[PDB]
Formats: C-alpha cells, structure tokens, sequence
C-alpha cells in the first residue's frame, strides 16, 4: 500500500569510491604540455643561418 | 655494357670460370633542373615544400 524506499546498499560509499585527484591533474598537465607546439611547419628549410 | 659483365660464362667446370666483377656504376637522373643549368631548384625559396 504504500511506495518503498530505495536508499544505498549496507557498506558506506566513500570506501569505494575514494578521492584522489591525481589522475586529473596529470590529464591537465599532458593537455597543458601539448598545448605547446612540437611540430615543425618548415619543412625543407635548414633554419641555420650563415655564419 | 663493358664487354666484361655481359660476355657469357659457362660453369666453373669448363673453360670459362672466370667470375663476374663487382664494381660501382653511376647512373645520372634526368629531370628538367639536371637539363640545363638555367634550370635549378631554388631551395633557399622554397621552405614549406619537402623534395
């Protein structure tokens, strides 16, 4: 007669799902780093100039 | 075509058992900057394009 109650199971959450933000600030770091440009964009150049 | 490595050598049985040398041989590409002088790849101009 009346609507059940659904809540979480016995064991608390927080043992589980754990927190730690190493992960994330590592993605960040290699997005960061690869903001930088690594390519070349002369190609057939030889970018020494003359003595 | 030196009228050594293309005159025929039967086995080394027979008469002829004489070896075919190994030397160095040069070939020249013919393309329109090796026709004439005139004609030369500007490389100093040219510094995005990979030849």
């Amino acid at each position: 007669t009346v609507a059940p109650e659904k809540h979480g199971p016995v064991e608390d959450m927080n043992a589980i799902i754990n927190a730690l933000p190493t992960k994330v600030d590592a993605v960040k770091l290699e997005y960061s780093a690869s903001k930088t440009n690594r390519t070349n964009k002369r190609p057939g150049d030889g970018g020494a100039p003359p003595p | 075509n030196t009228s050594d490595m293309t005159n025929p050598t039967p086995a080394q049985g027979q008469d002829g058992a004489r070896t075919l040398p190994s030397k160095n041989l040069v070939l020249p590409l013919p393309f329109f900057f090796s026709r004439d002088c005139g004609l030369a790849l500007p490389t100093v101009v040219l510094p995005y394009n990979e030849i």
